[PDB]
């Protein structure tokens, strides 16, 4: 057939996105080649991108659906195994309405993939019990961002902090993970650009900044309010900004004024305090790199020193999952349809009815991870997950086996047959990235192409496949979708912004970031241009105290 | 015709001699053997996508080599390690592959170290005056020659300088002017001296093609008796025509060459010299070396690294966890390769730190070879090591005029 | 504060033949150089050597027999090709060439082991500390 095919791709092991070639011989995936044409890496791949080829085809890969039966998985048909799973489904959906189930999907998964599982779980019974890893995982920092500007993604971008004085990794490990976008740190110091590394431990990341600061650790609210105390004490603040595009400086007056000394908290002794307040103050154009209140703290300075709209400045808190900001942004949360767009209000509320050709959405706030998996036996039973593996994820772990053994009817769909599989009742075989075709979304908010190389391994099915199977069964219209296109295309109608994100589009090396909403716009790489995502436009910043835990 | 001529060669196809960047000869000489079954494969560029984008292709129908023909400028890839490792080295299949001078180089040193089969692979060599990294040509474009980079057509360095044909015109910017700003071909192309590749079995290029023929024939030179046979026959079976060579373009030939040369020897001293002197090298050397990540894209994409596995993965050389690497990293490198480096570039441009890979390399290989006398690349000759002499070790021991290795050996 | 850290890898057929002879006959010399003793110095691998200055090794040190009296036939042959080819690399990374040599020391020389041996040691005194122990930190 083929020997030596070259097919370009996205990394799927965090959100930089670095595109890869991936080598395709008599369809099979046979190594990782550099893609020196992407914008987001030269050609440049850590070792996770190198060797992103070897788990693709190995012999653990799920190839058929498992029923359980009286114990141990027996191999069952495709249609055999969605009968039964529609028919539980149904039951429980008939029995104790939209709060007896519950969905979960995995920051792993393409775009379309997780749109199509949030309209799977609101079109067809109502429920917003819909919700992802990122939950669990490091950051619910886009709640404070979100409550900061408006838009809980990173102001700029990657190649963005090329373009300051005074890069601030602070608290970051962006060397270890993102290794790709702390390239660009590399960069610029090489280009000779302060640079000021806070983590509290002495990082590969804080080996390339010129000055390095210790602090104790969970403290970044006291280190944050003291820097904000001597910048509004000698002045630096940016009177222009303030007066008029942020709300709130009274209230961090009062908050940061009793910041003066705080050695106490943070081992910051007050003279390293001025320096790295005062440079990153008297800096014109100063970056801050993040890795609730710890972020809105981070929002709190750069709205207090002027340091939002505009090349080479902002804030990139790095997300970590290839596709966390694509899940949120299709709307795999219990409070946002998609392109963050609030259930709460009624407008886009009938708006998704009359598109989505569905009556009475819920208009509730769902249950997040942890909130469905204690409430696991009460009034949640039956619960589909997409790619999750909570027994080994989820801290407490037994406490996780036994309510998940607390529930009727779990379904999991995974690649690989994991600790959780052997709670299901069924198991429906998925494809990776490398036979999905679908898109991610960096954490710079750029859309990127994933492209088919290969054919599942054996019986397994992608993702809109499989639920699109699984609706037919079910009786529900709208699922007709064939392609990641179509899908892509019925995110694009329901989604105000996307809308010009077509796939004509993203075939472009260079990608699309995500506030598109014509489809002769070309993108939105910096955020809150000149006016914030807030009721009045304008950012609001918040005084916060440091509680000692 | 025979081992040596230097011809002019255009295409008969019409098609093909358009699509060629001079007279379409390296897409017809591929065509023609591919079809009349003296290779089972052709390795070839073509584009992607853009022009920029330039995407390595196995081809074994002959009508796709209409879509290989033109270079790309923008390609700054090493052919010869990809046959090694998804061609099995072509050890049971005939190919016929188009490669620059640092793919001929890469070839030699691949079957030096018996990777390869150049019994097999036919090279057929281009001339290279330089590559630019693809990205570095879109930021050339949008800053210096004020075009958005998606207008552009078609785009080449002709003359010493960087062409480009948009859509309004073309435009015109000097090569070095363009290095001097902090843009333009790659840092080890700068360097390069491997202009002609007459290691290969054929050599092309439009340097020496003067007259009613500026841009409609390519310059051939026969610097085999595969290629001999290959050019006889495809010109036998018409699917190429061959007029003999103009003496005053092999003049001029001559001239551009030797002027590239002046030019990469220029370049390299200025390189090595900004890189320091004395415990300043090692503090240079060592803080930039610190950034390893341990991606090991230099050694997967060095020509020279074909190890199972490398030194750098034992756990008696580098601590397998630590991750500010230690210095051995790199000197297990220069240990390995800086007696043969081809300068390819692919160690440095690779680099998700940005360490200057080829430039800390290439630095030790030059002095490495005017001090054993071994140029890398060019022929069957065995690696220093790998070939140690009786009669030379004492002349290098005498030479010292000492009775031990200590002092007297540099100037 | 300071004592050199000076390592020899020493072949058994003439140099440790040699030191033993030196210490058999009682010749004197300072404490500063301790030996490894593979067989021949065709067993000395580069990153051997490098290994050691990236330690610490203020000095290295590799002594074999003459030229034509090795053990095996050529194994020495391919040490001083292998040992010039480091003096081009040290002297490239900028450390001090002369913080490496290689001595060629019959088996009866015990006399020149002695002569090596504080000739090493002054050199490398003269040379100070070796320059990778801080440029690690
Ligand atoms: C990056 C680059 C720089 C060059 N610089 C010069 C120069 O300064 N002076 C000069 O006289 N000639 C230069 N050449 C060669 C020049 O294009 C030749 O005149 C041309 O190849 C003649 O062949 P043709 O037009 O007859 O056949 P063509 O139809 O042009 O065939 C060109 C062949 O080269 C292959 N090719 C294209 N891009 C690459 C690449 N990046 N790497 C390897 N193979 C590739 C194509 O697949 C095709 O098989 C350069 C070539 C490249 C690729
Ligand atoms: S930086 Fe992130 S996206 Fe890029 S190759 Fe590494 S793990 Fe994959
Ligand atoms: S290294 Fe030399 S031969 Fe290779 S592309 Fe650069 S200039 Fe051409
Ligand atoms: S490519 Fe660069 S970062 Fe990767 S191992 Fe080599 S030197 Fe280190
Ligand atoms: S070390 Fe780098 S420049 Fe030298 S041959 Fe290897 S890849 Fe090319
Ligand atoms: S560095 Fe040395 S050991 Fe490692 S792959 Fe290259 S040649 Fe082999
Ligand atoms: S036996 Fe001593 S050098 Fe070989």
């Amino acid at each position: 057939s083929e020997i030596m095919k070259y097919v370009a791709t996205t990394c799927p092991y965090c959100g930089v996105g670095c595109t890869l070639n991936l080598v395709v011989s008599n369809g099979k995936v046979v190594g990782v080649e550099p893609n020196q044409r992407s914008p987001i890496n030269e050609g440049k791949l850590c070792p996770k991108g190198v060797t992103c080829w070897e788990h693709i085809h190995s012999p653990d890969r799920l190839t058929t659906p498992l029923i359980k039966k009286d114990g141990k998985f027996i191999e069952a048909s495709w249609d055999e195994a969605l009968d039964l799973v529609a028919k539980n489904l149904k039951v429980i959906y008939d029995k104790h309405g939209p709060k007896g189930l519950g969905f979960q999907t995995s920051c792993r998964t393409v775009n379309e993939d997780c749109y199509i599982f949030q309209k799977f779980a609101r079109v067809g019974f109502k429920t917003n019990n819909v919700d992802n890893c990122a939950r669990i995982c490091h950051g619910p920092s886009v709640a404070g961002l979100s409550l900061s500007f408006g838009s809980g993604a990173a102001t700029n971008g990657f190649e963005d902090a090329l373009n300051a004085d005074l890069i601030l990794i602070w608290g970051s490990n962006a060397v270890e993970a993102h290794p790709l976008a702390g390239r660009r740190i590399a960069q610029a110091k090489k280009k000779g650009i302060q640079i000021i590394a806070v983590d509290p431990r002495y990082t590969m990341t804080a080996r390339l900044a010129d000055t390095y600061v210790r602090f104790n650790p969970s403290t970044h609210i006291a280190l944050a309010n003291s820097m904000m105390y001597w910048i509004i004490k000698e002045g630096l603040e940016d009177k222009k900004f303030i007066q008029d595009r942020v709300n709130g400086f009274e209230d961090l007056k009062k908050t940061v004024e009793n910041y003066a000394d705080a050695e106490a908290i943070h081992g910051v002794p007050l003279d390293v305090v001025k320096d790295i307040a005062f440079r990153y103050a008297k800096a014109k154009n100063a970056v801050i790199i993040y890795c609730t209140d710890n972020v809105r703290s981070m929002g709190n300075l750069a709205l207090l020193t002027g340091n939002v709209g505009r090349e080479g400045v902002g804030v990139n808190p790095l997300r970590g999952q290839n596709n966390v900001q694509g899940a949120c942004d299709m709307g795999a949360y219990p409070n946002v349809y998609s392109g963050y767009q609030k259930c709460e209000v009624a407008e886009n509320r009938a708006k998704m009815e009359k598109a989505w050709s569905v009556t009475n959405l819920p208009d509730w706030y769902g249950a997040t991870l942890t909130e469905q998996i204690n409430q696991c036996g009460d009034e949640i039973k039956g619960m589909y997950i997409l790619g999750l593996n909570p027994v080994v994820t989820y801290p407490s772990s037994n406490h996780v086996k036994a309510q998940l053994e607390k529930l009727d009817f779990l379904v999991v769909q995974d690649i690989f047959f994991t600790e959780t599989c052997q709670y299901a009742d069924v198991i429906l075989p998925g494809a990776c990235f490398a036979e999905k075709d679908g898109t991610f979304t960096s954490g710079e908010r750029r859309i990127n192409r994933v492209r088919k190389a290969v054919n599942p391994p054996g019986q397994a099915k992608e993702d809109i496949h499989i639920i699109s199977e699984l609706a037919a069964k079910m009786g529900f219209k709208g699922f007709e979708l064939p392609t990641a296109k179509d899908v892509w295309d019925d995110m694009r109608a329901v989604t105000p912004s996307m809308f010009g994100a077509t796939y004509e589009k993203l075939e472009r090396p260079e990608g699309i970031c995500w506030p598109c909403p014509t489809e002769e716009h070309p993108g939105t790489p910096i955020l809150h241009r000149e006016k914030f995502a807030t009721a009045d436009g304008k950012g609001n910043l918040f005084g916060i105290d440091y509680r000692p835990p | 015709a025979a081992k040596g001529d230097m011809l002019y060669a255009w295409a008969k196809d019409a098609e093909i001699q358009k699509k060629g960047e001079c007279g379409g000869a390296v897409t017809a000489l591929l065509k023609h053997a591919l079809e009349t079954k003296m290779v089972d494969a052709v390795v070839a560029i073509k584009k992607g996508k853009d022009l920029y984008d330039a995407v390595p292709t196995v081809i074994t129908n002959p009508e796709d080599i209409i879509q290989t023909a033109g270079s790309l400028h923008c390609g700054t890839l090493l052919i010869p390690k990809l046959i090694k490792k998804y061609l099995n080295g072509a050890k049971d299949m005939k190919l016929a592959v188009t490669c620059k001078g640092c793919d001929a180089m890469a070839f030699y040193e691949l079957a030096k170290r018996n990777q390869i089969n150049l019994d097999n692979i036919i090279m057929i060599g281009v001339n290279c005056g330089g590559s630019v990294s693809p990205v570095t040509a879109r930021k050339m474009i949008s800053n210096k020659f004020g075009v958005d980079p998606d207008t552009v057509h078609k785009e080449e360095i002709d003359k010493g300088q960087f062409i480009i044909e948009y859509e309004g015109g073309h435009k015109g910017i000097k090569i070095d002017e363009l290095e001097e700003e902090g843009y333009g071909r790659r840092s080890n192309c700068r360097r390069c001296k491997m202009k002609i590749p007459r290691q290969a079995d054929i050599a092309a290029g439009n340097w020496g093609v003067i007259g009613d023929k500026a841009g409609k024939a390519t310059f051939l030179e026969i610097c085999s008796e595969k290629g001999a046979n290959l050019v006889n026959s495809a010109q036998s079976k018409g699917a190429l025509e061959i007029s003999p060579a103009d003496p005053k373009g092999i003049d001029i030939r001559a001239k551009v060459e030797k002027a590239m040369f002046n030019l990469g020897d220029e370049w390299r001293h200025r390189d090595f010299e900004g890189m320091g002197k004395g415990k300043d090298r090692l503090k240079l050397m060592m803080s930039e070396s610190s950034k390893c990540i341990k991606c090991y894209a230099c050694v997967e994409a060095c020509p020279i690294c074909y190890c199972i596995e490398c030194s750098t993965k034992k756990p008696w050389y580098i601590a397998p966890g630590v991750l500010p690497t230690s210095f051995m990293f790199h000197l297990i490198r220069f240990a390995h390769v800086s007696d043969s480096c081809i300068n390819c570039g692919q160690c440095e441009e690779l680099c998700p730190m940005e360490i200057p890979n080829a430039l800390f390399m290439h630095s030790q290989q030059v002095e490495i070879e005017k001090m054993f006398g071994h140029i890398p690349g060019q022929d069957m000759t065995p690696p220093i090591h790998a070939f140690v002499e009786e009669k030379a070790e004492r002349a290098r021991l005498d030479a010292t005029g000492t009775d031990s290795i200590y002092t007297n050996i540099f100037t | 504060d300071w004592k050199p850290q000076i390592l020899a890898i020493i072949c058994n057929w003439c140099s440790y033949a040699g030191a033993d002879l030196a210490g058999g006959a009682r010749i004197q010399y300072p404490p500063t150089v301790r030996a490894i003793r593979v067989m021949c110095t065709g067993r000395v691998d580069m990153l051997f050597i490098l290994k050691a200055f990236v330690e610490g090794a203020d000095g290295v040190l590799v002594s074999g027999c003459h030229f034509g009296d090795c053990h095996y036939l050529e194994g020495n042959y391919k040490a001083a090709k292998r040992m010039f080819m480091i003096k081009n690399l040290l002297r490239n990374i900028g450390l001090d060439d002369r913080r490496f040599r290689m001595t060629f020391v019959s088996a009866s020389e015990g006399a020149k082991w002695g002569m090596v041996m504080e000739d090493v040691t002054n050199t490398i005194k003269e040379l100070g500390p070796s320059p990778i122990k801080e440029f690690k930190k």
